[PDB]
RNA sequence: GCCUGGCGGCCGUAGCGCGGUGGUCCCACCUGACCCCAUGCCGAACUCAGAAGUGAAACGCCGUAGCGCCGAUGGUAGUGUGGGGUCUCCCCAUGCGAGAGUAGGGAACUGCCAGGC
RNA sequence: CAACCCGAUGCAAACUGCGAAUACCGGAGAAUGUUAUCACGGGAGACACACGGCGGGUGCUAACGUCCGUC
RNA sequence: CCUCCUAAAGAGUAACGGAGGAGCACGAAGGUUGGCUAAUCCUGGUCGGACAUCAGGAGGUUAGUGCAAUGGCAUAAGCCAGCUUGACUGCGAGCGUGACGGCGCGAGCAGGUGCGAAAGCAGGUCAUAGUGAUCCGGUGGUUCUGAAUGGAAGGGCCAUC
């Protein structure tokens, strides 16, 4: 396994958030990348990644 | 005396002969030995035929072997029961049918040669015949 | 050669305008002329087709093949095809790189009139 | 021995052979991993992730052979 | 373009009426020097090579274009990927102006030279050779420098072939032997 | 109608080899390059502005069968149904009928638009 | 001594530049068939099969052997 | 669980039959756009050695696919680079495959994205393995419920461990 579980949150206030995985070890900084949360209905920025 | 020095499978399946071979006519010496008949050839036989075959012709002239075993075949020890992997290949057999030339004599009379297959072909399962050369 | 290369490099377009069967703008570039025939969707039969090569265009022109040449061409092709009726089409720059001569009598012919 | 095991069903194969009656988008072709083994054209095509020969609006089956060296090709013709 | 119109000067001519070629196309003309600079062993240091490749620009101005390894197959090394280069072929100005830097201030500027190998010969007059060392010539302030040096050279002319590739080339006072 | 270019249709009887031939119409190579645009170096390619030069290369056409390639007729192999001989294989009636090989064929054919005579 | 390559010769369940019979799917049509066909619901039993023909794996192309397909 | 054969040219099939693989990897190795095309050998070239790099010729999927095998790939699904987050959300005509639970393919619609001049492509990787039903709980969201009323605990619904 190793592969770690990930979350990511959405930027805006909304409680909304996806659902990955990432390698812990080779790649220290946290993903941040953006999505669409239905809430806002809009596109955004996502971040929290380990 | 006589196997494939490499094989991609280590044991070849079974299924069966069917009649009529494509190596019919001789295409190399001048005289032979034909099939007549169905079998397969112990390869540990197309020496002990080839052995007698050449101590006869002595050195002289040349020899052939159209045939080969290249297949498994394999036997099961005894005390054992069925259904425990296929056993292992034991020998190696040469699948021949009727027309199949055997071998092939050329740098000799057709008299020290129809007495040394005659010779040659008793070591054999499967009958056989003399061969002449076929212009055509 | 050259060509070939050239060719195969635009062969998918060549192909996928195809899977969708729409009628293509085709424009052919070369050192001394510039080409532009509007083909139907089964490719075979032509509609329109304005060039350099023809005596009534190049006759106002300074030097065909020279951008204002691969210009004034597109727009009589949007002309023409549009008399003809054949408005709003696909453009093929067909293996060459759409940005000079190409990227003219293309929009030259898209503000002529044709729609893509 | 250490021999045994392998895969399932994984069925892949010609659902819609010759003209069928082809709904507005039935099988035709699964038979996976096929890129080349068939492939897509006219009024049928999508050739799905797995390579299945989906099938757009509804109609009789073609089934050819063209250009890119033979290559199979399946085509769809409205009945 | 100085030498450049020696050869649609007197030269051409001379080779025309060498074998009467047809056309003023079938006279085998000079395509690209091509320079190369085998860097070696990088993985060491992987330091010398950036100089090797200053080296190599030392020459023709054109930037140096490190090599990267290929088939990875290697009791050498190479894995792939990794440095091991820097060819830097010659073109048209910088294709005469250098072989107006060479083959008069360079190939001269020799070390020995008791005659040049005229055996290069292929199917296309195309004629390479290696210097064995940096020449000296004009890099800069040229004394410090580094270990050795050295480099290829092609000539890869437009000849028809190497019976005729000779021929060329030797229109301009080409070192070679007798 | 002949020749060339563009897009196709069919994809090797359409391909390759070999010998010949065509040029300010077309096509190319070709000239110049600070520039538009471009080289992990290079105006080579991509690109622009175009003279002067040449069909050399490339491309097209013509011929040539060395090689690909297409390929009967006959027989052979196999096989569905019915019957029969029979130790793991065949045979007869009947319908289907290869593969290879042989005779031979073969140096593509064609539609649409444009340009030149 | 022997690699590649050329010519001539064989072999392959896990080789194929070839390739059937035929089975299968679909469309059309006549005739025959006590709708044989499909769907829904009440009631089941049965999931130890054996031999014989054909195609096979396994075994020794051994067994009234064993394991599949098919009648 | 995946691949090939057995498997008799649709599907499907047995054995303690013959062979191998999986319990992952990747924020790029995903998307798009522009461009590119191998192995091998021959000859020539400093150090270059059978085999580094350069030149020319031959050759033509004999290379390369993140990992098995099979099928497939040049319009490349191979290789390079720019900009990127479609590895989106709600649905889904109609199918394939299952005794079932379930798994798979999917055009197109709505809202919003990325790349392209545009047609257009993108709901993850060439595809087929890379997985665990239910329960019992944990976390976040929601005014659905809330045992006299208002709240709350607990429960539901959605996401998820
Ligand atoms: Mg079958
Ligand atoms: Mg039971
Ligand atoms: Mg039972
Ligand atoms: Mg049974
Ligand atoms: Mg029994
Ligand atoms: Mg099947
Ligand atoms: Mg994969």
């Amino acid at each position: 396994g190793i592969r770690e579980k990930i979350k990511l949150v959405s930027s805006a206030g909304t409680g909304h958030f996806y659902t990955t995985t990432k390698n812990k070890r080779t790649k220290p900084e946290k993903l941040e990348l953006k999505k669409f949360d239905p809430v806002v209905r809009q596109h955004v920025i996502y971040k929290e990644a380990k | 005396m006589l196997q494939p020095k490499r094989t991609k499978f280590r044991k070849m399946h079974k299924g069966r002969n069917r009649g009529l071979a494509q190596g019919t006519d001789v295409s190399f010496g001048s005289f032979g030995l034909k099939a007549v008949g169905r079998g397969r050839l112990t390869a540990r036989q197309i020496e002990a035929a080839r052995r007698a075959m050449t101590r006869a012709v002595k050195r002289q002239g040349k020899i052939w072997i159209r045939v080969f075993p290249d297949k498994p075949i394999t036997e099961k020890p005894l005390a054992v029961r069925m259904g425990k992997g296929k056993g292992n290949v034991e020998y190696w057999v040469a699948l021949i049918q009727p027309g199949k030339v055997l071998y092939e004599m050329d740098g000799v009379p057709e008299e020290l040669a129809r007495e040394a297959f005659k010779l040659a072909a008793a070591k054999l399962p499967i009958k056989t015949t003399f061969v002449t050369k076929t212009v055509m | 050669d050259k060509k070939s290369a050239r060719i195969r490099r635009a062969t998918r377009a060549r192909r996928k305008l195809q899977e969708l069967g729409a009628t293509r703008l085709v424009v052919h570039r070369t050192p001394r002329h510039i080409y532009a025939q509007v083909i139907a969707p089964n490719g075979s039969e032509v509609l329109v087709a304005a060039s350099t090569v023809e005596k009534a265009i190049a006759e106002q022109l300074k030097y065909t093949g020279n951008k204002d040449a691969a210009a004034a061409v597109g727009k009589a092709v949007a002309e023409r095809a549009l008399e003809k009726g054949i408005k709003d089409v696909s453009f093929d720059r067909s293996g060459f790189q759409y940005h000079g001569r190409v990227q003219a009598l293309a929009d030259a012919a898209r503000e002529a009139g044709l729609q893509f | 021995g250490g021999s045994t095991r392998n895969g399932r069903d994984s069925e892949a194969k010609r659902l819609g052979v010759k003209r069928f009656g082809g709904e507005s988008v039935l099988a035709g072709s699964i038979i996976v991993r096929q890129r080349g083994t068939k492939f897509h054209a006219g009024a049928n095509v999508g050739c799905g992730r797995d390579h299945t020969l989906f099938a757009k609006a509804d109609g009789k089956v073609k089934f050819e052979v063209k250009g890119p060296k033979n290559r199979k090709f399946i085509s769809i013709e409205a009945e | 373009a100085k030498l450049h119109d020696y050869y649609k000067d007197e030269v051409v001519k001379k080779l025309m009426t060498e074998f009467n070629y047809n056309s003023v196309m079938q006279v085998p003309r000079v395509e690209k020097i091509t320079l190369n600079m085998g860097v070696g062993e990088a993985i060491a240091d992987k330091k010398l090579l950036d100089n090797a490749a200053a080296d190599l620009a030392a020459i023709s101005g054109q930037k140096p274009l490190i090599t990267k390894a290929r088939k990875s197959v290697a009791g050498f090394k190479i894995r792939q990927g990794y440095p091991i280069g820097c060819k830097v072929t010659l073109r048209g100005e910088r294709m005469w102006e250098f072989f107006e830097r060479l083959i008069t201030i360079a190939v001269p500027r020799i070390r020995d030279f008791r005659g040049l190998s005229a055996k290069s010969f292929d199917g296309r007059g195309n004629y390479s050779m290696g210097v064995r060392e940096q020449i000296i010539f004009p890099e800069i302030d040229y004394d410090k420098v580094d270990r050795v040096r050295g480099l290829d050279i092609t000539i890869t002319t437009t000849a028809k072939s190497d019976e005729e590739g000779r021929a060329l080339l030797a229109a301009f006072d080409f070192p070679f032997r007798k």
